[PDB]
RNA sequence: AAGAUAAGCAAGUUUAUUGGAAGACCAUAAUCAUUCUGACGUGCAAAUCGAUGAUUUAAGAUGUGUAUAGUGGCGAAAG
RNA sequence: GAGGCAGUAACAAUAUAUGUAUAGAUAUAGACUAGGGUUUUCAAUUUAUUGAAGUGAAUCGGUGUUAUAUAAAAACAAAAAAGAUUAAUAAUUCUUUAUUAAAUUAUUAUAAGGUAACUUGAUAAUGACAGUAUAUUUCAAUAAAUUUAAGAUAAAUGAAUUAAAUUUUUAACUAUGGAUUGUCAUGAUAAGAAAUAGUUAAUUAUAUAUACUUGAUAAAAAUAAAAUAAUUUUAACCGUACCUAUACCGCAUCAGGUGUCUUUGUAUCAUAACAAAUAUUUUAAAUUAAAGUAAGUAAGGGAAUUCGGCAAAUUAGAUCUGUAACUUUGGGAUAAAGAUUGGCUCUAGCAUGCUAGAACUUUUACUAUGUAAGGAAUCUGACUGUUUAUUAAAAACAUAGCUUUUUGUAUUUACAAGAAGUGAAUUCUGCCCAGUGCAUUUGUUAAAGUUGUGUAAGCGAAUGUAAACGGCGGGAGUACUAUGACUCUCUUAAGGUAGCCAAAUGCCUCGUCAUUUAAUUGGUGACGCGCAUGAAUGGAGCAACGA
RNA sequence: GACCCUGUUGAGCUUGACUUUAGUAUGUUUUAAUAAAUAUUC
RNA sequence: GUGUAUAUGUUACGAAGUGUUGGAUUGUUCACCCGGUAAUGAGGAACGUGAGAUGGGUUUAGACCGUCGUGAGACAGGUU
């Protein structure tokens, strides 16, 4: 046979991979002042980002709900909380949104990046120093504290509402995004190019749960799948 | 005026369905509408870009939803913090 | 189609204008290839010619520069 | 090396008694780049052969910067134009008037003025960035008037036709002021309107100001200073002829193919067509064959021809009346169906070149060129789109919409990133885990090591899962005849529910009934023990759309 | 001769055909020193 | 000849001179109806005749439904 549509995929990404901004903020001994400069907007993600400015040092960071332009924001392990501050995450009481969490100290962030979603705090445990978060994925994780934070919820709302109703909607998006589109279902190819190619009428003939035991090339399909079918 | 209750979806004419259009009305009557400056107290904020809503008179950047001036997941979150 | 203005009748509702949205409708230049199973068929031509047709601001057409090589590449998919 | 067929097929063939002319005929024409390389010009000898001559740059290209460890003769960048000369070069030679940069000379302000916006020698700025619609009529061009010149008519004409030139207030900001006011459209103002006084500019159509569409918001880097006058054997290296199709590529002087721009006159929407401009071109016969390739016309009948109205014919522009069933309430619709149209002389409106009405007249008026045949039903695909270069353009592919699954240590961070199936909207999505797969959890099984001994995953067993692969029976009696609501019985994982049909799915089969026709194996509507229909391997359904 | 047949002549493709292999999972041996705790054998 | 009164039939012998013609349905050959006439007779010639024509079916490579096969695929089953 050939090489199929999936391994040829990977190799193009090592061609030219696709390209990102990763914003991270700063680290500060004490508690500084900064102001919101402008809002800007980049190509591939959705979500605007902002640039603060502290020190005479001018950073980027992304954007809570409400901000204006000229507005002032304090960044410290201590400062108080209300939008848009970032603080400890000792400090936030039980039932707040946060945006950007970072595994470790002084690291830049990790969670929370896209916009309109947001994660929630559920408890503290004074013993061993630990709090408990809620993912937007909607599984507990336990993080140790004394990592900072961004208190809000992120901007650009709920994207998801008017659908693609054209065509040519859809041909933007993933353009920008660098993904493939159009797709053609692999009932419609010749047995050379896929394994579920070929025959005489269009069907599988074969199960389509795939166990993650076989090698690498041979996955395809509903790949290790505990359950199938609506539930009700 | 001419129209009963279609509204601004006249533009698609007679295609992509019903209910496909029902959903189009909801939000293009959000995004096209004007809002009041919380700065400048006139209503001139509009919409340019997805996140981003500025003033004609003040020229003053707002951050904001995709559709909406606001969010109704951005002000309930603004309410436990006023106490 | 939204938006806006007036004149009537009496919370609203008829009539007349202004405005110019849409993967809306139609033609020339340019493009493609449905039918005559027309012409030609040691041909003008190792795939052309005539009439008839389809097409229009876009998921279009095109020059140059860089990237992808044979159990390999590219593919809105006919091997 | 040379025959027959055979001088056969197939191609080329304008007029003049005197001419470097008078006529006819066909073809739009001209510049930059890619490719060609002396084909350029002249002389001599007959699209040939030989021999000479010809390409002149501080301001026209390259040489310079970069496209997120080798990239631009169309992106960015110091500076010029006329008028003439040669057999052939000319923003390059010559005349006239200019501009840039670098080296040497002569001279010198170190600040004034305005309440303010700002004016004059008195530095630290940028290269640099989508698409569409409307309003300006800058130039230019038309039209008119005038002044010089040209060509023709048997005649006639308030003086025709052609050429050259000369002419035809708005937006910001400042000071007073204290509440109104604009655009073709949307408006602007106590974060100060109108009205006054004033200071800057008016970007030359590839411009200016507004508005509109988007899960698309529309590149990089090298690059800076300034007053007045003068000077120069100061400004290096390479290409500058000619052809745009009979000087390229297809083995050719090939009806094919090949990037960009410019181009005069009539043309009441345009288109089509004709004429200008410019370039090429010389001599057989003819009222007569048959059968061909094109273009025309036809008495009476009107699809009887044929697998099939294949080919041809009819309709058509513009103004006024009028417009159905169905529907996803937007459409269907320019539905269908009728009436009018010339020429000349006037009247009436205001926006002054557009529209209504009236009288007179004729071998009657969009029709030279261009320009929809219409209606009623069925099957299938939702639509715009794409595809086997050279026998298949479709019911195939794609698409939005719906659903399942994997990942919390992503240069990117779950409204994100990979893997699969169906195919817009409306209404539905029934039963089965025995078989094969997939997931989760507590009898059999290798080697190496230790004086010796012991300990692996996997397979097997238990529990979940069918919008995972898939599957969804048969026989007997029982209420004038007839049928079986009801009952009995073999087994199995469960025994096809809601729906639909001789359908693109029914062998017997040209099934049975009705209707369409003079006559039907065709079409449509009903019937069902369905060889072998059936639910996201999706079932049912047609509004809009279809070479 | 593309249809049909023969040849101990080939090639593209599938799989519960025969024989094997990249990748991957799990054992054993190699692994810095030190102190302590716990369990199993004697 | 007659189970031939006339009319209307039926059987036998001689006889190839001349006639045997129009349409609806199907790819048809075959088949079956309508209309008419004196009478729509049976057949051969490489199952006459494609450098005479047409290309509807059959019969390469696109594609759909139903049945079989775990699968590539198959069907003198039905379509374009
Ligand atoms: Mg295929
Ligand atoms: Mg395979
Ligand atoms: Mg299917
Ligand atoms: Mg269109
Ligand atoms: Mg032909
Ligand atoms: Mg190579
Ligand atoms: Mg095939
Ligand atoms: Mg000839
Ligand atoms: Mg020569
Ligand atoms: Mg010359
Ligand atoms: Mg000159
Ligand atoms: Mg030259
Ligand atoms: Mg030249
Ligand atoms: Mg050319
Ligand atoms: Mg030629
Ligand atoms: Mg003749
Ligand atoms: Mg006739
Ligand atoms: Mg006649
Ligand atoms: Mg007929
Ligand atoms: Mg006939
Ligand atoms: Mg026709
Ligand atoms: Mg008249
Ligand atoms: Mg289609
Ligand atoms: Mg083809
Ligand atoms: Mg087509
Ligand atoms: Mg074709
Ligand atoms: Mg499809
Ligand atoms: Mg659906
Ligand atoms: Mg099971
Ligand atoms: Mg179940
Ligand atoms: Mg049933
Ligand atoms: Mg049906
Ligand atoms: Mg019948
Ligand atoms: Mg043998
Ligand atoms: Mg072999
Ligand atoms: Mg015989
Ligand atoms: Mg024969
Ligand atoms: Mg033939
Ligand atoms: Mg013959
Ligand atoms: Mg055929
Ligand atoms: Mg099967
Ligand atoms: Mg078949
Ligand atoms: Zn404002």
């Amino acid at each position: 046979g050939k090489v199929t549509r999936k391994i040829r995929e990977e190799t193009k990404k090592l061609r030219n991979p696709r390209k990102l901004s990763s914003p991270k903020y700063p680290n500060f001994p004490e508690t500084t002042q900064g102001t919101v400069v402008d809002l800007v907007h980049e190509r591939g993600r959705g979500v605007p980002l902002a640039h603060v400015k502290f020190n005479d040092e001018i950073y980027s960071l992304i954007a809570t709900e409400g901000l204006y332009t000229g507005q002032t924001i304090f960044i410290g392990d201590n400062a108080p909380i209300s939008i848009g501050n970032i603080t400890k995450l000792k400090n936030v009481p039980g039932g707040m949104a946060v945006h950007s969490i970072e595994y470790d100290y002084e690291d830049g962030g990790c969670v929370g990046m896209t916009g309109g979603a947001y994660s929630t705090v559920v408890t503290h445990r004074e013993e061993t120093n630990e709090t408990v978060l809620g993912l937007p994925s909607g599984q507990k994780k336990i993080f140790s504290s004394e990592v900072r934070c961004i208190v809000g919820v992120p901007s650009a709302g709920g994207i998801k509402e008017k659908p693609f109703l054209k065509a040519s909607v859809a041909h933007y998006f993933n353009k920008a995004h660098c993904k493939k589109w159009p797709r053609v279902r692999c009932v419609a190819m010749n047995p050379v190019d896929h394994k579920f190619g070929g025959g005489n009428h269009q069907h599988v003939g074969r199960p389509t749960t795939i166990s993650k035991r076989r090698p690498h090339a041979q996955l395809m399909g509903l790949i290790g799948a505990r359950r199938t079918g609506r539930v009700k | 005026n001419g129209t009963k209750k279609v509204g601004i979806s006249g533009r698609f004419g007679a295609r992509y369905g019903s209910t496909l259009r029902k959903r189009m009305k909801k939000v293009l009557e959000t995004q096209k509408k004007t809002y009041e400056c919380r700065a400048c107290g006139k209503t001139s904020v509009k919409r340019d870009v997805v996140g981003i809503w500025t003033c004609r008179s003040c020229k003053i950047k707002f951050a904001g939803g995709a559709y909406a001036y606001v969010t109704p997941a951005g002000t309930t979150f603004n309410n436990m913090l006023k106490q």
